[PDB]
């Protein structure tokens, strides 16, 4: 029941206009409390209201807070940053240059909740009017394991700001009022503490697995969890569906057992994902190693001998940073029947990229993926042979499953291209997220398809826009056949048909 | 005095926008068309 967003991996580019890129970073963190991603504030222009950032709790990845000419910033409740990334691979929170070109800007960062990095450092750097930050000791919230790669220069030349209250101990405060001052949960802490705690009272000695802090010293009453939350309790692993007994020398159920699913702990994996025997929710199994479904359940299984390749998608792997299927990594898909991630088809695949050493794409390099029957990921084609009337490559896709989507929505887009018809005629299931069909100004029977026969989620929407008009296309006869009536088709010719 | 213009050999970098060069980090970036996202600018936007 936690509201929850996926965050910005933008790193410092600028999405249009000052205006575009508030409204895009608002949209996106609107009444969001745990960020997935990165938690980006960028770019944002003095008297612009963030009233919004003061309901996110928690960050996954880091944080980074850069070039604001608004004057404050109300992170009031951001409690930890996890640090599952890296900004410049050594920091999770990154505040840098937040001032306008007249020696103005950023200077309230209230941030009074912020009791905890798991992993990273922290750079603070050329904020002139940031103020009262210079007084916050950083080694109760970073880890030992960090301290040397902080690199926070803090200085400013505004000078006009508010001491902090001499309620503060030790002078440490994130803003003004008594409200703002630091409170310590690691380095105030006792001897015996096992790790965080409220107060240097043994009694206050907080969980081991309490990453803020807590309220007491039980498990279910920690701030935030650092490994896994079952329920309303942090658990350093999962419990396991079966738990040894030492007196038999057998394994017993257990029946307070707990699927991996990300950081929680939940009954069941959700329905497109698979399930590995030690009771964990996977994205994909391991190589030598493949998915099939048994008695309502989709789990991995190995192989003996036989099985088949592990084609890893755009983003994971031997592909790691990469945009495109291109040139370079073609040949990589030759056998390919299962895409075990997603698939991204660029316009510079065909331009040829100078900045990654990328050469040109063939056109007919891409009947490769004609082999490919499923992809568990989301597949985004916003390029395609000109020359070319459909999206021959994938007549023989039946399954896109989903599971990783594009900004977390998105399992099918087709933008943006020369096409006239989806040509998708082997297409059964789309197991989950959104369809979205834009700007392809030819494409003429995207209408026709009913998209709700493959879906296999309630609330799964299609977004079918700004293509060629219904009309046009039934001005210039550019409609279905006429053998085909039930369901539509993905082109003019009967076996393009779904039904015939 | 926070951004400035790319140089000529940063061309085809953003694939939806223009060059930007920040100097207090001094790195080059994009800003990209309304509607399109990513540090180059690559993927269509949802609106
Ligand atoms: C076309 O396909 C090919 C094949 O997939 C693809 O080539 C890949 O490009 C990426 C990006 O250039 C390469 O990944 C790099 O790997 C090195 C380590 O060897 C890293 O140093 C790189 O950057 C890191 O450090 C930066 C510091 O600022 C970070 O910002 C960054 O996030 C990284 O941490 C980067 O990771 C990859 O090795 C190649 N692979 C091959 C086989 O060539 C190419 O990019 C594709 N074309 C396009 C346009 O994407
Ligand atoms: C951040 O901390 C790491 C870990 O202490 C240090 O990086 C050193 O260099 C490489 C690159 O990470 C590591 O393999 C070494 O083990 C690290 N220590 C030494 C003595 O070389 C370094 O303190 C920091 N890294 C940077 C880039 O500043
Ligand atoms: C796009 O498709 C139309 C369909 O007839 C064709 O006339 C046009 O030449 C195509 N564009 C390119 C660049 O091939």
């Amino acid at each position: 029941e936690k509201k929850v967003c996926q965050g910005t991996s933008n790193k410092l580019t600028q999405l249009g206009t000052f205006e575009d890129h508030f409204l895009s970073l608002q949209r996106m963190f609107n009444n969001c409390e745990v960020v997935l991603g990165n938690l980006e504030i960028t770019y944002v222009q003095r008297n612009y209201d963030l009233s919004f950032l003061k309901t996110i709790q928690e960050v996954a990845g880091y944080v980074l807070i850069a070039l604001n000419t608004v004057e404050r910033i109300p992170l009031e409740n951001l409690q930890i940053i996890k640090g599952n990334m890296y900004y410049e691979n050594s920091y999770a929170l990154a505040v840098l240059s937040n001032y306008d070109a007249n020696k103005t800007g950023l200077k309230e960062l209230p941030m009074r909740n912020l009791q905890e990095i798991l992993h990273g450092a922290v750079r603070f750097s050329n904020n002139p009017a940031l103020c009262n930050v210079e007084s916050i000791q950083w080694r109760d919230i970073v880890s030992s394991d960090f301290l040397s790669n902080m690199s926070m220069d803090f200085q400013n030349h505004l000078g006009s700001c508010q001491k902090c209250d001499p309620s503060c101990p030790n002078g440490s405060c994130w803003g003004a009022g008594e409200e703002n001052c630091q409170k310590l949960t690691k380095i105030i802490c006792a001897q015996q503490c096992s790790g965080r705690c409220r107060g240097k009272s043994p009694s206050d000695c907080c969980h081991n697995q309490c990453a803020a802090g807590c309220t007491g010293p039980r498990e279910s009453d920690c701030l935030v969890c650092r490994k896994f939350r079952d329920e309303a309790t942090c658990k350093d692993t999962c419990p396991p569906l079966m738990l040894y007994n030492p007196t038999t020398y057998q394994m017993d159920v257990n029946p307070e057992g707990k699927y991996s699913f990300g950081a929680t702990c939940v009954k069941k994996c959700p329905r497109n994902y698979v399930v590995t025997d030690h009771g964990s929710c996977v994205r994909a199994c391991g190589a030598d190693s493949y998915e099939m479904e048994e008695d309502g359940v989709r789990k991995c299984k190995k192989c003996e001998g036989p099985c088949r390749k592990v084609c890893n998608g755009i983003g994971i792997g031997e592909f790691k940073d990469s945009l495109s299927i291109n040139a370079t990594n073609i040949k990589h898909f030759k056998n390919c029947t299962s895409i075990s991630g997603d698939l991204h088809i660029l316009p510079v695949a065909f331009r040829g990229d100078s900045f990654t050493h990328t050469p040109p794409l063939d056109p007919q390099e891409l009947d490769i993926l004609k082999t490919v029957k499923e992809i568990t990921g989301f597949l985004l084609i916003q390029a395609w042979p000109e020359n070319r009337t459909d999206l021959h490559a994938f007549e023989n896709l039946e399954i896109i499953r989903g599971r990783t989507k594009q900004h977390g929505q998105f399992s099918l887009a087709v933008v943006s291209l020369n096409i006239t018809s989806l040509g998708l005629r082997s297409l059964k299931e789309i197991s989950d997220g959104d369809v979205i069909i834009s700007g392809n100004k030819n494409l003429c029977y995207a209408n026709t398809i009913n998209w709700k026969k493959l879906f296999g989620t309630s609330g799964q929407k299609t977004k079918i826009i700004s293509n060629r008009g219904e009309n046009s296309c039934k001005a210039t006869g550019q409609v279905c056949h006429a053998l085909c009536s039930p369901e539509g088709c993905w082109g003019p010719e009967p076996r393009d048909c779904v039904s015939h | 005095v926070s951004i400035t213009k790319c140089s000529s050999d940063m061309n085809g970098y953003c694939l939806h926008g223009q060059c930007i060069y920040l100097v207090d980090m001094s790195q080059n970036y994009c800003r990209c068309e309304v509607g399109y996202t990513g540090v180059r600018c690559e993927h269509f936007f949802l609106t």
